Parts: C-alpha cells; structure tokens; sequence
C-alpha cells in the first residue's frame, strides 16, 4: 500500500494533512459547542448574578 | 518526489501517527460520553 | 500598415533617446521642480475631492462606486459671501479649489519652461494660458458677485447641474453674445480639424504630413493642399499658417467664453432681456395674456432661506 | 543614515520635501481657519473658555439663502 | 478488470474518489440530519429551560 | 456484438455510462421523494410539537 | 487508434457482466419497495 | 494543423464533455422544475 | 464527424464555446434573478404554490 | 487529458483561471449582501426562521376589503 | 506514463480492499442506525 | 510546492498579491464601517448585546 | 516551444488536484453556509 | 530575508512604501476628522464620558 | 530567472510569512467575534 | 522520524512553530477570559462604587 | 538545500525537549487553573 | 542549542526583542491600569475637591 | 544591482527603521486610547 | 553622482536644519496650547 | 552570513543571561504587586 506514496513529496502530504486536520477540528469543535451547551454551563457557573 | 523505499518509511510513520491520533480520539469520545451521551 | 519598423539603439540619436537637446534632458517624462510641485499640489485636491464624495455616503464602498457621477464636494452656503465656512459646509470646497488652481499654474510654469528648455516658441502655454483664463473667471465671477456659494461644486453631474442653473439664473446664456462667440470658435475649431486633418491624410501619399519639410522646402503636396481650397471655396491658407488658423480658432474659444462668465451678474443679470434690449429675440405670437389682476396675483417672491422648524399644526 | 543621499538624489528629494511640508502646513492652517473653535482671524482675541467648545454638527449654518445684500 | 486502470494516474483516481466522497458524505448528513432530528434531540436535551 | 466497442476508448465508455447512471439515479430519487410520501414520513415520525 | 477487436471482445464481457449485476441489485430494490408500497 | 488521429481522440473527450455537461444540466433542470416549475 | 476537427482549429473554438456558455448562463441567471417568480435569494424558500405568478386574463 | 496543456500555455492558463474565479467570488459575496435576506453584516445573527423572506402571492381572492389599524 | 497492467494488477487490488473495508464500515454504521431510530 | 515559482516570476506574483491584499482589506473595512452594526469608529463602545441588528424578518 | 508530455502529466496531476481540493473547500463552506440560513 | 532586496530595487520599494503610508495616515485622520466622536479640533477637550457615541438617547 | 535552489528557498519564507499573516488574521478575528459576533 | 526536519531550515521551523504557539495562546486567552468571568471578578474586588 | 540528516537528528532532540517542557509546564498550569475554578 | 543564532544578524535580533517587548509592556500595562484601578486611585488621592 | 552583502547592510537599516516606526505607533496609540478608547 | 563623505557632510545639514525647524515647530506648538488646548 | 558558530555561542551566553535578568527583575515585581493588589 505504501507504493501510494510514490512520487509524492512528504511535506505536500504532512501540509495538506495537517490544513484537514486543523480544519476538521475546529469545525467540529465549534459545532460541538453549540450542540452540547457547554461552555455555556461553565459560564454560568462563574458569572456574577 | 519519493522512491520506493523513502514511500516505504514514509508509510510506516503515517500508519503509526494515524492509528495513535485515531487511539487519542477514542479515550476522548469514551470521556464524552461518560460525560454528556449523545443519544 | 503591418510592416513596422523596430529601432533598437535609440532613435533621435522601439526605445528612446537618453541625452540632451541642449539645456533640455532626453529620455523620462520631463517634471522638473514645478512639475513635481503641481502633482503634490494636485493629488491633495484630488484626494480632498474624493475623501470628502465618500464621505458623503458614509464611507460605503459599494455607494461611492455606485452613486459615483452624481456625488459631490460643494461650494459654501450664499449667507457667509467671501467669509470663510465651515468645514464642512464648504471649506473642504475651497481648499480643494486652492490646491487645484496652484497644481494648474505649476503645471503651466512647467510647460512653460519645456519649451523654452527644448527652444521652441511659446505658442503652446499663451494656448494654455487661454484655458487658465476660463477656469479663473470660475473664480472671479463669483468674486465679483460677491458669494463662493456661486462656485463650480466638484462632481460629474453636479456641475453640470452647476452649468444648467446658471444659464437659468442668468435668464438664458443663449442670449450671451461672447457664450455666441464661444459657439462658433468651438464649432470653427471642429470645422478646421476635419478639414485640415482630412487635407493632410488626402496628400500623405506625397509626403505631406511631414509639415515642417512643406512649410521650409514647399512640396507638390502642400501646392495640391493650397489648390484644393483654392479651388473649392476661393481662397486658401498656407501649410503654415493653417496652423495660425487652428491656433486661434481654439484659444478664441475660451478666451470669449471667459470675458462671457465675467460680464454675467455683474454686467448685465438677464440675457435674454438683454437680447431684447439689442434686438436678438425673435418675436412669436402670444401664447397667453394676462389681466391686471393676474399680473400682481401670478407675480411670486424671490426664494429666500429653507424653513428650519417643524410646524405641529395641533389646531 | 547618510547614504540615503547616496541612494537618492539630494536635489530631488528636497523638492518633494518642499513639496509635502508646503502642503501639509496649508492643509491644516485652512482646516483650522475652517474650524469654529480656531478661526483665529475672526475669533483669536477670545479667551480660551471664551472659544467654541463641541461645534461639530455638521450642519451648522443654513444652506440655503440669498446672498448678501449687494451695497 | 483491473485493466481499466492502465493509462491512468492513481494520484488522480484518489483524488477524484476522495472529493466525491467528501461531497457524498457532506449532502447525505445534511439530509440526514433533517429527516432524523438529530443533532436537534441531542441540543433540546442539553439546553438550559 | 462486440465489435461495437471498435475505435472506441474503454476510458470514454465509462465516464459516459458512469455520467448517464449518476444522472438518471439522481432524477429518478428526486422524483420518487415526490410521488412516494418518504423521507416525509420519516421526517415526520421522529418531529417534535 | 482505439481499442482492437481481441480489446473489445474482452470490454464486451465485463460491460456485459457489470449491467447484469446491476439490473440483478435494482430488481431486488424493486421487489423490496413494491413490498413496501405498490404505485399500481 | 492536425492529424486525423488527434483529431480522433479530441472528437472522443469533446463529445464526451459534452454529453458530461449535457447530463449535468438536465439534472439541474429536474431539481429546478421539482422546485418550482415555470409550465 | 471528427474531421471537423481538421478543419477548425480546436484552439480556437473550445475558447469560443466557453466563452459562449458562460455569457449564456450568466445572462439566464442575471434574467431569473430579476424576475417576481425565481428571485431565489430572497424568495427561494417559499413554496411552489407561494410564488409569485404573472397576472391572468380577466375576460369579462 | 493531460493533453489539452500541449494545445494551451499551462503557465498562462493559470493567470485566466484564478482572475475568473476571484470576479465570480467577489460578484456573488455583493449579490448576497446587497439582499435583504443574506445582508449577512446587519442580520447575519438572526436565526434562519426569523431571517427574512421576499413576497409571496396571497394565495386567495387577492380582494378582501380592508379594516383600518386599530388607533 | 499512467499504469502499466502490473501496477494496476495490484493498484486494482488495494482499490477493491478499500472499497470493501469503506463498505463493511458503513454496513455497521446503517445497523446502529437503525437500531437507533428505523426509517421505514 | 517550490517549482512553482520557476513557472511564476515572484517579482511580478508579490506585487499582484500585495496589491490585492491590500485593496480587498481596504474594501472590507469600509463595508464594516458605513453598516449600522459595525460602525465602530461612532459605535464601538457599545457592547454586543446592544449594537445594531438589521430587521427581522417582516411576517413578524 | 512547448510542453513535453511528461511535463505535462505532472502538470495536470497538480492541476485537477488542485482543482478538486478548491471544490472540496467549498463544499464544506455551503455546508457551512447552508445549516446557518438554507436558501431553499 | 534580506535577499527580497536582490529581488527588487530598494530605491523603489521605499518610494512605494513612503506614499502608501502617507496616504494611508491621510485617509485614517480625514476618516476621524469626519466623524463625530472624534472630531478633535471641535471636540477635542471633552472628557470621554461625554464625548459622542453612535446611539440614540434611552426613552427620547 | 529562478534557480530550483533559489525557488527553494524562497518558498520556505513564502510559506512562512502566509503562516504568520494567517495567524495574525485569526486572533484579529477572535478578538473582533468575541467583541460583536456576526452570526 | 527527525528525517521529517531534513531540507528544511530551522529558523524557519522555529517562525512557523512560533508564530502558530503565539496565535493559539492568545485565542486561547481571549476566550479563557470570556467563560471564567476572570479578569471581571478581579476589575470588581478593586472598582470604586 | 537546507538541513542535513544529522544536523536534523540533532535539531530533533532539543525540539523534543523543547515540546516536552512546554507541555510540563502547561500540565502545572492547567492543575492550577483546575483547582482554582474547575469546569467540569 | 546556541546555534540558532547562526546566520542571523545579532543588531536585527535585538531590533526584534526590543520592539516586541515595547510592544508588550505597553499593552500589559494598558490591560493592568484597567482592572486594577490604578493610578485611578492614585489621582482621586490628590484630586481636588 | 546590489551585492549580497550590500542588500545584508540594507536589510538592517530597513527592518529597524520599520519596527522603530512601530514603536512611535504604539506610544501614539496608548496616548490616543487613554484620551478617548475606541472601544 | 555624490561621494560618500560628501553624503555625510550634506546629512549633517539635513539633520541640523530638521532639529532647527522641529525646535520652532515645538515653540509654535506651546504657544498654540497656552492660547487655546485642544485637548 | 550572520554570526559563526562562536559568535552564536557567545551571543546565546548573554541573551539566556539577559533573558533571566529580566525574569527576575519581573518576578519581585510580581511578588509586590501581589502584596498590594492580589488578583485571585
Ligand atoms: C443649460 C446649459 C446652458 C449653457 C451653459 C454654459 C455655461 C454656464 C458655460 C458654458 C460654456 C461653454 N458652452 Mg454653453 N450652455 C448651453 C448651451 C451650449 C451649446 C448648445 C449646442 O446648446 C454649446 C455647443 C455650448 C458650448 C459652450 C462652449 C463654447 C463654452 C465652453 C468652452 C470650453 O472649451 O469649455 C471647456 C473648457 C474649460 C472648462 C477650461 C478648463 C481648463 C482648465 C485649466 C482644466 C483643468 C483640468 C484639471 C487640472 C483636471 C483635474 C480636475 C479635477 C478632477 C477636479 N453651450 C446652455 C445655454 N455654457 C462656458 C462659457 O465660456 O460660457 C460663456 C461656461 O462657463
Ligand atoms: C544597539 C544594538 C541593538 C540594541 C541593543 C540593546 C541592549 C544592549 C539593551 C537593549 C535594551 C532594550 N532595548 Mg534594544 N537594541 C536595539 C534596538 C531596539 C529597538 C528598535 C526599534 O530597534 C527597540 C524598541 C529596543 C528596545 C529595548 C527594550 C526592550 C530594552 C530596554 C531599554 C530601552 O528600551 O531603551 C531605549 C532603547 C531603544 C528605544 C532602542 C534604541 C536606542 C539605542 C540606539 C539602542 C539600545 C540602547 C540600550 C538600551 C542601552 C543599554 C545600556 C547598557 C548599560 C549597556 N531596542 C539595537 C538594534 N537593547 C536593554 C535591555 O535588554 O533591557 C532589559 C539593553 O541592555
Ligand atoms: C484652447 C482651449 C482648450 C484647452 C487647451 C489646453 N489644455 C491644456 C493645454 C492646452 C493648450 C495644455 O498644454 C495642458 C496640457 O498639459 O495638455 C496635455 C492642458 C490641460 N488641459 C487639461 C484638461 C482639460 N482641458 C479642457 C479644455 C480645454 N483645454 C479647451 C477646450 C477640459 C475641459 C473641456 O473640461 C479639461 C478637463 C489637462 C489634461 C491639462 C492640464 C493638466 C494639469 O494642470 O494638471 C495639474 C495636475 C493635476 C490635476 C494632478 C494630478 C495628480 C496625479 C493623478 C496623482 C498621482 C500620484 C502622484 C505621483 C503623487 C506625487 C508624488 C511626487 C513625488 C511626484
Ligand atoms: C420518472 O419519469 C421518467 C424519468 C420519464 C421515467 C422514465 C424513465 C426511463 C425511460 C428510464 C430508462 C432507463 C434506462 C434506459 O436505457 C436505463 C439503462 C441502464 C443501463 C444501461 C445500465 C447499465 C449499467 C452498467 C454498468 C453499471 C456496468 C458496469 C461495468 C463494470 C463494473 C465493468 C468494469 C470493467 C470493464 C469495463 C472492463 C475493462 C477492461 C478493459 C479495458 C480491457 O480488458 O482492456
Ligand atoms: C432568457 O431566455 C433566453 C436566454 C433569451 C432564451 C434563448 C436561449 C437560446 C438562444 C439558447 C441557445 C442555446 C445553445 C445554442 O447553441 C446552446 C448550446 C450549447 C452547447 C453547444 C453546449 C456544449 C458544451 C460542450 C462542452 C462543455 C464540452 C466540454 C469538453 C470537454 C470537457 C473535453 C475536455 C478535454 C479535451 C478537449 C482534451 C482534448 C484532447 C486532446 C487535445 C488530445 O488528446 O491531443
Ligand atoms: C438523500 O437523497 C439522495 C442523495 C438522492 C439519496 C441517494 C443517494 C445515492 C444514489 C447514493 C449512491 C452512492 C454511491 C454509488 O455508487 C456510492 C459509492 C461509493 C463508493 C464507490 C465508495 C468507495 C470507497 C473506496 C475507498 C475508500 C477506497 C480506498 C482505497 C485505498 C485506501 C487504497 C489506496 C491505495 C492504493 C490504491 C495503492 C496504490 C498502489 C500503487 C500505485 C502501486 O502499487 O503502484
Ligand atoms: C462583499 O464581499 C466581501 C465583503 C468583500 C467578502 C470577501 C470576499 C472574497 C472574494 C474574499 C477573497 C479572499 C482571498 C482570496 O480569494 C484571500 C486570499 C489571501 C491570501 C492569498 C493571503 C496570503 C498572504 C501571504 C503573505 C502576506 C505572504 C508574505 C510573505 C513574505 C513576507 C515573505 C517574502 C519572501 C522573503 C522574505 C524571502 C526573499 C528571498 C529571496 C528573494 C531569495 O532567497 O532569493
Ligand atoms: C477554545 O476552543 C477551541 C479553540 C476550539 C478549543 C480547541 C483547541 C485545540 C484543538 C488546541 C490544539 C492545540 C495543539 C494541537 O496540536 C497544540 C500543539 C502545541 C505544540 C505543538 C507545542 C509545541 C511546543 C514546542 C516548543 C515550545 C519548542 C521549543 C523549542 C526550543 C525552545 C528551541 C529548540 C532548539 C533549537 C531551535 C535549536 C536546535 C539545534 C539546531 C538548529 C542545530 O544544532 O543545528
Ligand atoms: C492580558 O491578557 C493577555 C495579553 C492575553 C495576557 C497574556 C499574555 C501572554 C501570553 C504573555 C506572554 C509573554 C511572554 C511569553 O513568552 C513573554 C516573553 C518575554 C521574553 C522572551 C523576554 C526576554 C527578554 C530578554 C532580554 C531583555 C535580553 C537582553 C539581552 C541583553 C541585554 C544582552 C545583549 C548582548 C548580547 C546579546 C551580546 C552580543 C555579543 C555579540 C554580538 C558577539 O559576542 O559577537
Ligand atoms: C483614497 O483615495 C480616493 C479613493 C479617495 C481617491 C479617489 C478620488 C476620486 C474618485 C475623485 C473624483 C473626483 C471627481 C470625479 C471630480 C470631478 C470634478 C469636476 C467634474 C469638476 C468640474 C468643475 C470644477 C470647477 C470649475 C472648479 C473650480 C474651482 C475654483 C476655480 C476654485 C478656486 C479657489 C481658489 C483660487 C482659492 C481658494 C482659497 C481662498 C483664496 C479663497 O482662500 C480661502
Ligand atoms: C488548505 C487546504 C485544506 C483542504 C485540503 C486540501 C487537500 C489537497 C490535496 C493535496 C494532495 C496532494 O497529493 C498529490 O501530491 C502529489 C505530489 O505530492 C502530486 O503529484 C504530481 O507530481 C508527481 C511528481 O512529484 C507526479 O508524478 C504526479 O503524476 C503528479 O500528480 C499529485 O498531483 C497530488 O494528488
Ligand atoms: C500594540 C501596542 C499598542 C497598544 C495600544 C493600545 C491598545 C488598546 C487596547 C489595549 C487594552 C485595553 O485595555 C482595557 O482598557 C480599558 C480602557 O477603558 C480599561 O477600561 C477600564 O478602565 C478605564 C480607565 O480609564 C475606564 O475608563 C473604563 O471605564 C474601565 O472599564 C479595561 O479595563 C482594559 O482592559
Ligand atoms: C525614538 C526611539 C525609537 C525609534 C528608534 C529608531 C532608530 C533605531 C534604533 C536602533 C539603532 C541602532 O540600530 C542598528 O543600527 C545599525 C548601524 O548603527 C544597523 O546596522 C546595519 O548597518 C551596519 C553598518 O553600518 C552593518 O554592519 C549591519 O550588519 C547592519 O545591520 C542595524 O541594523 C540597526 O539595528
Ligand atoms: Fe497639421
């Protein structure tokens, strides 16, 4: 499988891996957020009445 | 760009760097949902 | 056509000549001090002129390039006469109209010395100087009637706008008999560049666009140029004073535009009464009369100041 | 610092200098003569709590008006 | 059958296959979760009264 | 029958199949979630008030 | 250019092949959503 | 100028791009008349 | 038919076709987008029955 | 393919692309903010049921006569 | 150039395993589904 | 990456790419300045629960 | 000149992967652009 | 990184750079100038308590 | 007329400089959402 | 896997890994701040009434 | 051009030191930060 | 670890550090004088009446 | 053009006159924000 | 051209007469303030 | 063209030293400023 490589330059690969990866994240993050009411719960917690 | 056996040594790194970031994801899943279940 | 010649060295002894004619460098666009002068002087009140259109529809980038020709930076209000405004009712107006005149006459100064640098004679700025004098009576007019409120606010409708109200206020500027004159210098100016333009291009075959050859060394093709008019209309010009014809056709046309602008609301404040007066109005049967009543009924009143309250009416 | 004259030309630059001081100093001697709180001409033997204070609206004046009267 | 991929370039076919699976996945979970209400359910179980 | 694939590129064949399936598949979905009361029913089987 | 003949012999097997599956998966779709709602 | 053997094989990809767009449109189309339709 | 290809110059005309769909499909879009019934950005959510339609014929 | 870059400059191609593809960008960007429901930079906050909605045709007589607002 | 038939012979190979492994994935996917909430 | 700039000369790439930066973030400013919501040379002090929103939609 | 044909593979390899990779982007801003206001 | 200046003409890049700035300091302050909060010539010595702010009064 | 040493090179910084703008825009954007968000 | 760093420049490693340390520490702050009402209990102990 | 494998293995070990003490003295931080207002 | 320095200009360095630090300090304090109300306490201790 | 070295010496000049620049900004700045904050 | 020492002696000029008009325009400025601040 | 090996390790010597002057000289002001104003 390795073979897919071929002809590929690694810091093309790691560059292009690492824009989806920082990408995706955040995405989902900032997706998560909204979803799950946090940190709106720490929020509320801490602010002040 | 890359021979054989660069793509060789090459595959192996990513191989492990995948499947340890998939493992990581894992144990934050399962602390998710001990957390906050989603369905 | 479609066989140019390419000149690699540089011709003047394609590419250009770095050297000298003289006091005169070849080769850049020549600036010198008053040229360079007169594009910071202009490029400020470029700069005024814009900043200020743009603010005027809230620094909105779509609205300044939508509403572009008809945004303005406009003169002062009429109550401050020659005091100076506000600034933003009209002080940006005369600082952008200060930097501008200054950048024309450096721009003039520097045309001005060229010629003399390249030693030609000084038709070219006496030329531009005729254009200099009408753009200054749209600052001596409205001196002379006392008001920078009755200058030319900056912007492409608006002064035209500007150009329709004051042949409105001034009662008709057809009647203006140097606005007449104007007319026909500036249609006498198309009339002598068609027709000298299409003579030149009709003997260029014999070499006839080379002028300064036919006006030294008369060619067949400036006796072709003399003999055509010659024979058309009874009278000719020579290849060299076609020019002095051109010459004055153009700058009598902003020279009597000029003395035009001046003479109005100073002089006379009604042309077509005026026209009256000297006897230019074609009568035309009457398309109405009114009674001695309608005469002090339909009499207005002159437009006096805008209303600055909001009246209730509560009754 | 002294090689900029080396880089560029000493007569040209002083122009240009000339140039944009001249400018600059008019551009704000005519905004502040423009001013209410600077109109030094009219308004410069006020004292400093005497002078404007606040003046920015925009419309300060009328606009519209017949001019002054002729004599 | 594999020889429908000789005079291909496979960097090619895999990036053609990866974008189409992107677009794929993408309009399937919109879709999805419109006709499921989820993540709809999970966001009303979370949120504050 | 074959020999209709004659001067032909097997590459041309299957992006023009593969194109005419992809459209008509599409067509026809579209048109089935319009006559058949689904994904409608589904949509609303998990709706909240 | 093009493909040959002994080419088109062997395309003509697998295209052959290949629409058959596919008739064979969408007859079972079909079966299964007439089981689920008949149009007729 | 060309050969007949390019010209064979550019007939083959502008045809097929052709029928590509073709396919596309009509595509558009039914999700636009489904949509709203202008008959 | 490939032989037209012999005659003009494939340079030229996939220039020419492209140019001609993209004026084409900016023209029709720019025309729907200034229509009552597809101004889809604002209107493209109301449904087929709640779109605007042109006026019919009174005949009385 | 590959070669339609034999029948035109790749290096040139590229210049066409990215110039079309930045006006196109920029053309839809001021088509949307000039809109009222997708003048995102005012509204952009509003949830999507309360964003608004352009005419719609009163799907009735069109007739009905009127009651004045209540004073 | 593009593939020979021996690079393909195993490209076609990986490609086929991939196919499967993103189906197999899937196919556990859609039975959580619809052990979750069922569509028909 | 690198090769492409033996395809791009950089001398000609950065000044096109610094001019469109800078024109692009010079527009996107004034947008945001002449809105109501982010006229924050007037309004920047206010605070985000009481700044400026556009209309809700009129069936409201 | 022109461009040789081994060139011109690379070339194309970068440029319909380029390509795709723009149109993936902006798959996921409709994505984006669409769960925030839908305009159908 | 000093190699940008093998690239271009530093004579040239300063020139550049000198009147980007200038006009940019230029339309910053007209921008200011403009507005009514800080409208420093008129205003200048209000206490930013009272200085203007982009909103209307509560309750008119 | 760019050696591949030279292009090289260059791209190093080019790709380092964006990184830097990049980041510089995103805190740039953090402080300007958490002061008045747009959605 | 240190042959990842080999024809690359450590100054330049450094500027990259810097500039991204100081963005993600910020943004980190900025919202820190935000969710743990800190500094807003600190401006509160000192304020004048 | 740029670095060679031994200048990168010897680059590497003070980059991994240089990881390793930042995430050590972030770990002290967030056990501080977690004890001072824990949010979970 | 020294020879990250090398190649580098030790006068653009410390332009560098210099200016980030001025740069810092002045926000810091900027921040510091708002939350801690300081010298606002200071000029109401001497402040006229 | 230049030589290496000659654009090195440049460079210096250059970048402390920018980040000198700067730094009047950021005192005029600080100056402006304690007369009248922005924000 | 200008030779480098002559560039130095013409710079000290530069220097000399910028610092003069600065000066003045210093005095200028406080006198201004002393008759009417603007902040 | 910058510093050599030696002028880097003589350069490192004073910036680590320059570095922990400025640490310590901010941790006494630290240590007062929470004598005067503690923050948490
Ligand atoms: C309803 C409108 C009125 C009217 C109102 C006016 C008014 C008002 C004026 C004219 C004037 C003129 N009119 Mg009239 N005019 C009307 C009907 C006509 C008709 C027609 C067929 O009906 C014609 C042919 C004309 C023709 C003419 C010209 C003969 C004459 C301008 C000469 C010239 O060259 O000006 C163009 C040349 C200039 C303006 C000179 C400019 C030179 C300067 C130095 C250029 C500086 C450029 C600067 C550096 C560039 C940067 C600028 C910044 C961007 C701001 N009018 C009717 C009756 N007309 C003018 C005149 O002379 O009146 C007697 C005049 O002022
Ligand atoms: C001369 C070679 C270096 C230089 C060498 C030094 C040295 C050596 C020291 C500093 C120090 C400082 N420098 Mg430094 N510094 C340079 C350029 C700059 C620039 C800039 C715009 O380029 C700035 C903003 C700074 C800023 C600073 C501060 C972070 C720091 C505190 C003192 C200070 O600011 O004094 C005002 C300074 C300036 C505004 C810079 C311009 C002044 C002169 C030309 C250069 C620095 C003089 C230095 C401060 C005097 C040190 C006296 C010692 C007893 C030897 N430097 C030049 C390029 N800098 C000191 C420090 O680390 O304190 C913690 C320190 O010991
Ligand atoms: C005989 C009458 C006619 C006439 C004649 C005429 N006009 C003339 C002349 C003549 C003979 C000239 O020689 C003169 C000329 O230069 O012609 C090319 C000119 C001219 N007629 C002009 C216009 C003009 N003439 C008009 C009309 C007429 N001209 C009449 C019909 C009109 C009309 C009909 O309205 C116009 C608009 C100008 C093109 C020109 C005079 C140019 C001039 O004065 O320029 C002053 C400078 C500026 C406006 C500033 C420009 C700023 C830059 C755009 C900024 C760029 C940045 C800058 C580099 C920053 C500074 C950095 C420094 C370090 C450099
Ligand atoms: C709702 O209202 C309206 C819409 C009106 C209702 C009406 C609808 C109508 C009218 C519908 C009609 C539909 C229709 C009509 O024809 C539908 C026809 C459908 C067809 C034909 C489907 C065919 C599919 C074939 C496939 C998938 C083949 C796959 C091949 C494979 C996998 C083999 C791969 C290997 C190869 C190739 C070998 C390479 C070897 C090489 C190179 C070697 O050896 O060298
Ligand atoms: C408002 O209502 C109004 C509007 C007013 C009403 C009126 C409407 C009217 C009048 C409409 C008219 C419509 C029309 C009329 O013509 C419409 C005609 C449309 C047409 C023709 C479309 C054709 C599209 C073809 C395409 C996209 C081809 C793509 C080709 C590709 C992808 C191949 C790429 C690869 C190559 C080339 C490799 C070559 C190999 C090489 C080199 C090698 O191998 O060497
Ligand atoms: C909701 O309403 C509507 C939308 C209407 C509903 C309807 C939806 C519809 C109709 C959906 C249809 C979907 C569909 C239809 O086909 C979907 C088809 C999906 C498919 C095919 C998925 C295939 C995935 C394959 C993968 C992941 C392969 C990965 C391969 C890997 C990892 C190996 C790489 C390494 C190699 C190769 C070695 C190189 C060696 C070399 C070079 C060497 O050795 O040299
Ligand atoms: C109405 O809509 C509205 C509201 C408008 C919405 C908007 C919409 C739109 C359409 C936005 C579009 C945004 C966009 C694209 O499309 C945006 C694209 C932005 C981009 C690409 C930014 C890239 C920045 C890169 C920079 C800064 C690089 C700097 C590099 C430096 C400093 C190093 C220089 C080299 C050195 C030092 C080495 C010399 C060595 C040499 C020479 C040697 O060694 O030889
Ligand atoms: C709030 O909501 C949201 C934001 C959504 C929440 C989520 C946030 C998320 C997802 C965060 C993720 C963060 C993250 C992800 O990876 C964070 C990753 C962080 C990392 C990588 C830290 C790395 C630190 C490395 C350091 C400090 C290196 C120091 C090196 C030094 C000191 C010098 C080395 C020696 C040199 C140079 C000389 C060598 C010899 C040479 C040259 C020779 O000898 O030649
Ligand atoms: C309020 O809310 C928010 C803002 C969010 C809160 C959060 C804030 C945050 C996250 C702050 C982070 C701060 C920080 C993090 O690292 C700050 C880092 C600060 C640092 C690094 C300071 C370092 C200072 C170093 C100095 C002064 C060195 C001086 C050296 C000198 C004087 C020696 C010069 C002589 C030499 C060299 C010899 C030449 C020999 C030669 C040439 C030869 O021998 O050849
Ligand atoms: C950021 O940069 C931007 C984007 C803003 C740059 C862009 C700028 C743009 C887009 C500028 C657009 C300019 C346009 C469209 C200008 C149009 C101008 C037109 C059509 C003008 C037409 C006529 C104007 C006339 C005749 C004006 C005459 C003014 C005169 C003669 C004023 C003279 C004033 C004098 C001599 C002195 C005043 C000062 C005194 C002595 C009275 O002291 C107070
Ligand atoms: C900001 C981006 C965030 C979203 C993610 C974007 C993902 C982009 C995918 C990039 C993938 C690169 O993957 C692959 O790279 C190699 C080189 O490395 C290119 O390869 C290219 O050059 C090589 C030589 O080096 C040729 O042999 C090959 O034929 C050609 O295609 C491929 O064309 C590309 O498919
Ligand atoms: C980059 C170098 C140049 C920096 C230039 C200046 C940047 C300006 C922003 C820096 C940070 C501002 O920091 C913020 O300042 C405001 C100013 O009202 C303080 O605000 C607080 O104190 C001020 C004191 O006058 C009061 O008027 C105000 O009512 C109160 O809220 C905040 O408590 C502080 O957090
Ligand atoms: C108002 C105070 C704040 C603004 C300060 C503005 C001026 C800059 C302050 C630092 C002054 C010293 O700054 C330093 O000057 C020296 C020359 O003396 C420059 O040195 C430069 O030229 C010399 C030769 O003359 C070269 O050998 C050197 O390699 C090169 O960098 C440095 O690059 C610069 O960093
Ligand atoms: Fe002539």
């Amino acid at each position: 499988m390795h073979r897919i490589w071929m002809g590929t330059d690694p810091h093309i690969i790691m560059s292009a891996l690492g824009s989806f990866l920082v990408g995706a994240v955040l995405v989902m993050h900032i997706w998560a957020y909204g979803q799950f009411n946090w940190p709106a719960t720490l929020k509320a917690k801490y602010a002040t009445p | 760009g890359m021979t054989e056996e660069e793509a060789r040594r090459f595959h192996g790194y990513m191989v492990t760097g995948t499947l340890g970031y998939v493992v990581v994801a894992s144990v934050a899943h399962f602390l998710a949902w001990s957390w906050r279940p989603w369905f | 056509t479609r066989v140019q010649v390419r000149t690699v060295p540089e011709p003047g002894i394609f590419s250009y000549l770095a050297g000298k004619f003289g006091d005169a460098q070849i080769g850049p666009i020549y600036l010198g001090w008053a040229g360079v002068l007169s594009l910071i002087f202009g490029f400020i009140a470029i700069e005024i002129i814009g900043l200020n259109m743009w603010a005027s529809v809230g620094w909105d980038p779509v609205e300044f390039i939508r509403q572009l020709p008809w945004l303005a930076l406009e003169p002062p209000p009429p109550q401050y006469g020659l005091r100076v405004p506000p600034l933003n009712q009209g002080g940006w107006y005369l600082m952008a109209g200060f930097f501008l005149t200054v950048s024309i006459i450096l721009w003039w100064i520097r045309i001005y010395r060229r010629a003399r640098a390249l030693q030609m004679g000084s038709h070219l700025p006496w030329a531009f100087a005729s254009a200099i004098f009408l753009y200054s009576t749209f600052f001596f007019q409205p001196l002379l009637v006392g008001s920078w409120s009755e200058m030319v606010p900056f912007g492409i409708f608006p002064h035209l706008d500007w150009t329709s109200a004051f042949s409105i206020r001034y009662g008709n500027l057809y009647y203006n008999p140097f606005h007449a004159l104007s007319i026909a210098f500036l249609y006498g100016s198309a009339v002598l560049f068609a027709m000298h333009g299409a003579t030149i291009l009709a003997v260029a075959r014999m070499g006839g666009e080379r002028e300064i050859e036919q006006i030294t060394d008369r060619g067949t093709a400036a006796e072709r140029s003399m003999l055509f008019w010659r024979w058309c209309m009874g009278f000719n010009a020579t290849m060299e004073s076609i020019h002095r014809w051109a010459w004055w056709f153009a700058v009598l046309t902003t020279f009597t535009g000029g003395i035009g602008i001046l003479l109005t609301g100073t002089v006379v404040d009604n042309w077509y009464l005026w026209g009256v007066k000297h006897g230019l109005v074609a009568p035309y049967p009457a398309q109405n009369q009114l009674t001695p009543e309608q005469q002090d009924l339909l009499r207005g009143r002159y437009q006096g100041t805008a209303p600055d309250s909001f009246p209730s009416y509560v009754v | 610092m002294h090689r900029i004259w080396l880089m560029y030309d000493p007569r040209r630059v002083m122009v240009a200098l000339v140039g944009f001081l001249a400018v600059l100093a008019l551009v704000i001697h005519f905004v502040l003569l423009s001013s209410q709180r600077y109109s030094w001409i009219e308004n410069g033997t006020l004292g400093a709590d005497q002078a404007p204070v606040g003046a920015s609206a925009p419309a300060a004046a009328a606009e519209m008006s017949p001019l002054p009267p002729g004599r």
